[PDB]
């Protein structure tokens, strides 16, 4: 928007890289310093979680991009999830491959 | 967890904070230039104080770091242009006392307007009339009066401000750890923290001082030549071996000798190189002279422009119903937005200024991988030598025909080659010994070398020895000179328009070599070269994450400062002008006095 | 093969040999305190010889490797302790004549005997009698006697002895490459060898006196507060605005102020919180109180003890059949041999001093696995800091409740708190002034700053500035003030009580933010918290092989010594002792003297 999309968020600071395919929505003040501020901000006691305020002004390097990722996996599974197989007519009085 | 990972920690922060903020400031900035309407003024005024103080609250946190304990060179240069205080080390009177000064400088400088004897109501101010007069007339009473009555009236009244001024900034940088106001200035070029690339801030005057003694010879042939010219058009005011006035150098300052074309002209009958009605013809405008310009950047191996640069840039003016500057700006808004304003007319200045602005965004663009702190090139000189290069390569007649401006059937000849060199050297190397001089002279101001009484005398000591202009009148000590300056006045820096022009040089001989040229260094063009333009890029990729000794060995191949090819541009025209400097005695003498 | 790998295989026979030595005098000296027998004296005599004479022949092997080639830490490290020659570094004559003065200095000082013209067979040595009277009675005239006979003795007699011993340890360090002997001891606390964390010799002198800044103003407040409730007990005698005499300090030398709770009590009106009685009725004795405070240690995260710790150690007398020392005194024989020597009595005394004991131990287990040469902890004072903390954590109201002392119905109050701190101040930061002049007059006595006609002048100038305690009469320059101390006269260290204190309370600190607390650092407790016990276990791992400011920053988490944690311990007390001392002016005047 013109007046800034600040609706969107994403984590700057965290004590550990995360596992794959894991997800936290901790919002926990990160403890830069040595002390672990009491839960509140201020000098090395930073906010995890920042903002973007996409502009339609941005270049394309800072446009929003929706990313979707599709995960696949076969645990020897009867596999239910299946794609269009055909769709053909029907012959009549010949013989043909059913 | 150590002082390193606290300090990294609060660099990402406030570099995606930064980035925000800047962001908004040159976006509300940016509507003010291009709709001047008092709901403009309001977002910039409000977003201004906030991105001031947020500098100012995050430079604060910043002080608890030591530094002396961080050995990354990255981490180390950013918190340096973060943790400098400024002038927030002294008190509180001597902070508002510091910026009343400068608030009155800047009304007086803009606002005076000086008043004639011949009609009580015939005053004008200083840009319109008064700059008309010190350029196009040939009267010699007449520009003598506006050049002292002019002083007159603004350097008797900042005098006792100038003199304030210099007590407090003086206090202001010993308080950071410094020797004088003038080392503050010289702190930019400052190199520490990595062995075999230091540059200590007192080598900067030894620098100047070994690459002028070069000048001299070339500018002394020069002021030799101007002075010859200029008896005919100025009788029985012009010592054959005396010095020149400061009222017939063409501007109210003598900065720039461009005004002294018309006068001192080597070969008046055939006109010089212009392709303003050769556009007129072919029905072009702003929007094809951009793209022509594109189209140059894009040969050298530079990338193309944004989307968002055609679409919102404003490249012509709609009329006197959006009112704008227009004053050519290269707007780095930030995260991929760059606007260009400017409204570029069909003419030939506007072609290379164009030029000039595109240059500038190429070199943002560069180092636009860079965090906030570094997004910006070598030093106050780095920037504005990209985009002078550019112009120069484009205003060659090679590549001037080559696009379609000048017709197939034209070959340059000697004469309109002298008439070119000789006009460029009136702004390019014509106000380097002003420079010098100016400099050198303030420097020596802050550091208490010249006491407050001899303010005057020494200005014009220095005058009549570096540039050789001799005062028309006498001066009393209650004036001053240097203040009547806008860019001393200001509080702005003017060493950063020697250094450029040097940098000028040696960034266009390092680039003929790669080109594989052949003639003279004023006929060079870095057009289709790829070798050129990738050696060049790996220069503006750096920005600020680099010091200026070692980006400049990455193109021109040398860590120090040189001013070689300063004289190798003007070889032919140094070899014409002592060919012709031989009928009366070259130089001039400092005890000679209109007066 | 290199010097390192010569240097390896020498340490690895070295560590073999000494282990299994030093568990022999360990095994020896054990059998010698817990039974004092002619046969136990003898196995005692020859170990030690052989032990001492071992580790001569080792040193003296070890001094062919020049230790500039070696870059390895770990070896590095273990060299130094071992290529050390000590005294041996002087001649023949030399050696002899420095044993033999500190011979008859501990003879003297055990022996010494001050006869009373009251009855001239009325003598009694230094520990029985003499301290009974500074410590319970309270008549100026005798305590006053017994004060001044004691040093007119000892002082005088060991004042020739004493001007010689400076000169031979003066001398002997000098040539181990020192500047003095004072220097000496502080070596111990000296980093070299890994960038990022050195510590200088001479930056100790710098950290003593820019901590002990901050502690003036918590010790002047006390000494004021001191001084107006003995002006009740002790009228006719004591300034407004005066100094303290040194004999009114509740001991001979005024160390420690614990005999001046019964006379400067804030509320005597409720007993302070003991748990003797509550032992008494649930049938406890020395095996339960080992117990559970095993549990407390257990809780934090630190493991069980070994089987032969419960089997081995006697932690009971048994009477008058088997002479033992009833000094508790921890015991580490190596190769898993943990024993703890001490008449554990039913009173809470002997309660807190069991977690001292047993906080040793559990440092003497934590560094089991480094070899011998680093088998002790970061320096001097680490190791008694660790074994404090747990007697604190332990003395809380909140452990005594928990475990079954205290009974339920019982909250405690704000007066029970200050009598508390009040308690605990007058052997922990009062302490702190006598034990800070102590130290920087010697470093100035083998450093030379002193001359020798100027020990006892220098030693009360700096008694009245820094401690604030006046001299009762004058004293002579044959007088020797400082040798009256245990620890002066038999050569031993006296600044390892001054920086265990500090370090005491930056482990309390560091311990209750793991914690989780939210009270008063008086009310921290440790127990149940295995955060806690997992970052100091980290710490006492480590032991020696490893700077002292490297393991500081595992749990406190500062590269250098801090005070601020000691003043946050007693910041309640501090706002009740400066609402107090206003009625009185604060501080003592140098000038005043009762003579
Ligand atoms: C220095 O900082 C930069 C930017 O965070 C980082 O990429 C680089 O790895 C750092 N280098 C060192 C030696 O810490
Ligand atoms: C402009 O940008 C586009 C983007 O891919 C590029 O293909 C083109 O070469 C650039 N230059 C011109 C003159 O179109
Ligand atoms: C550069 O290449 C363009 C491409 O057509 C050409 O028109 C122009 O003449 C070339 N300029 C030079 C100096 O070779
Ligand atoms: C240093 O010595 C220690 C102890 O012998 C050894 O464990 C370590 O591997 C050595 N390190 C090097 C680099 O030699
Ligand atoms: C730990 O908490 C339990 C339950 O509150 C308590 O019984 C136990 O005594 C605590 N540990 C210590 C060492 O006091
Ligand atoms: C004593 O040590 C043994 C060793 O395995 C352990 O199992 C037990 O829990 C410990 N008990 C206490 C009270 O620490
Ligand atoms: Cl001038
Ligand atoms: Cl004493
Ligand atoms: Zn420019
Ligand atoms: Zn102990």
């Amino acid at each position: 928007k013109v007046g800034g999309n600040y609706n969107y968020l994403y984590r700057l600071f965290r004590k550990s890289n995360l596992k794959p395919f894991e997800r936290d929505i901790s919002t926990e003040i990160y403890q830069a310093g040595n002390k672990p501020c009491n839960g509140v901000a201020g000098f090395n006691c930073y906010f995890p979680l920042r903002s973007y305020g996409f502009r339609p002004t941005y270049g394309v390097g800072h446009q929003p991009y929706r990313v979707v990722v599709l995960s696949f996996e076969l645990l020897h599974a009867p596999a239910t999830v299946c794609g269009p197989k055909k769709s053909t007519n029907l012959v009549k009085n010949k013989c043909v491959n059913f | 967890s150590t002082i390193e990972e606290q300090a990294k920690t609060f660099l990402d922060k406030f570099n995606h904070e930064a980035e925000d903020l800047f962001y908004q400031s040159s976006l509300a900035s940016w509507n003010y230039n291009t709709n001047i309407t008092e709901e403009n003024v309001q977002n910039m005024n409000n977003a201004g104080d906030k991105w001031s103080a947020f500098l100012k609250e995050q430079s604060t946190l910043a002080q608890m770091y030591p530094l002396q304990e961080i050995q990354n060179l990255t981490v180390k240069l950013q918190l340096q242009a973060l943790q400098q205080n400024g002038s927030s080390v002294l008190s509180e009177d001597k902070s508002k006392r510091l910026n009343t000064i400068l608030n009155t400088m800047s009304t007086i400088y803009s606002t005076g307007k000086v008043c004639n004897p011949d009609n009580p109501q015939e005053c004008l101010l200083l840009e319109p009339g008064l700059n008309e007069i010190m350029a196009n007339s040939l009267d010699y009473n007449e520009r003598l009066w506006a050049w002292e009555s002019w002083r007159s009236e603004v350097g008797k009244q900042l005098r006792p401000l100038y003199e304030e001024y210099v007590v407090l900034k003086n206090e202001m940088a010993r308080a950071n750890h410094y020797e004088d106001y003038g080392d503050y200035w010289r702190g930019d070029y400052e190199v520490n923290g990595v062995d075999g690339y230091d540059y200590s801030r007192g080598q900067l005057i030894e620098d100047v001082e070994h690459t002028f003694e070069e000048i001299k010879p070339l500018y002394e042939h020069l002021h030799a030549y101007v002075r010859a010219k200029l008896m005919n058009a100025y009788p029985s005011y012009i010592s054959p071996i005396g010095c020149l006035p400061a009222h017939l150098l063409g501007d109210m300052w003598g900065r720039f000798w461009t005004n002294l074309y018309s006068l001192t002209v080597p070969f008046g009958q055939k006109p010089n190189i212009d392709v303003t009605d050769a556009m007129v013809d072919q029905a072009w405008d702003a929007q094809r002279i951009f793209k022509e310009a594109e189209k140059f950047f894009v040969s050298v191996g530079l990338p193309n422009m944004t989307q968002g640069f055609w679409e919102n840039s404003m490249l012509t003016d709609p009329g006197n119903v959006q009112k704008a500057v227009c004053h050519p700006t290269a707007w780095d808004l930030g995260k991929g937005d760059f606007r260009i304003l400017m409204c570029t007319k069909v003419t030939m200045d506007d072609f290379l200024t164009a030029h000039h602005e595109m240059g500038h965004i190429q070199y943002d663009m560069a180092y636009a991988a860079q965090p906030f702190l570094l997004r910006n090139g070598a030093n106050e000189g780095f920037h504005e030598a990209v985009g002078e290069i550019m112009s120069l390569s484009a205003a060659t007649p090679k590549h001037l025909k080559s696009i379609g401006l000048l017709s197939p059937d034209f070959q340059e000849d000697n004469e309109t080659e002298i008439n070119f060199l000789l006009k460029q050297a009136l702004t390019i190397v014509g106000t380097l010994p002003f420079t010098y001089m100016l400099e050198k002279w303030r420097w020596m101001v802050f550091k208490g070398e010249i006491p407050k009484d001899q303010w005057m005398k020494k200005w014009w000591e220095m005058k009549r020895e570096i540039v050789g202009v001799v005062e028309p009148v006498p001066h009393d000590e209650t004036y001053c000179d240097p203040a009547s300056l806008f860019h001393v006045s200001n509080d702005y820096s003017f060493i950063r328009y020697y250094t450029r022009t040097l940098y000028q040089f040696q960034f266009q001989e390092a680039l003929c070599q790669a080109a594989k040229h052949e003639g003279p260094l004023h006929k060079c063009d870095i057009s289709n070269s790829t070798e050129a333009g990738q050696k060049l890029f790996n220069m503006l990729r750096l920005g600020k994450s680099e010091p200026w000794t070692l980006a400049l060995e990455n193109v021109v191949g040398a860590k120090n400062m040189n001013v070689r090819p300063l004289l190798n541009y003007f070889e032919p025209l140094f070899t014409w002008l002592k060919d012709q400097n031989k009928n009366s005695f070259v130089g001039w003498s400092t005890d000679w006095s209109p007066y």
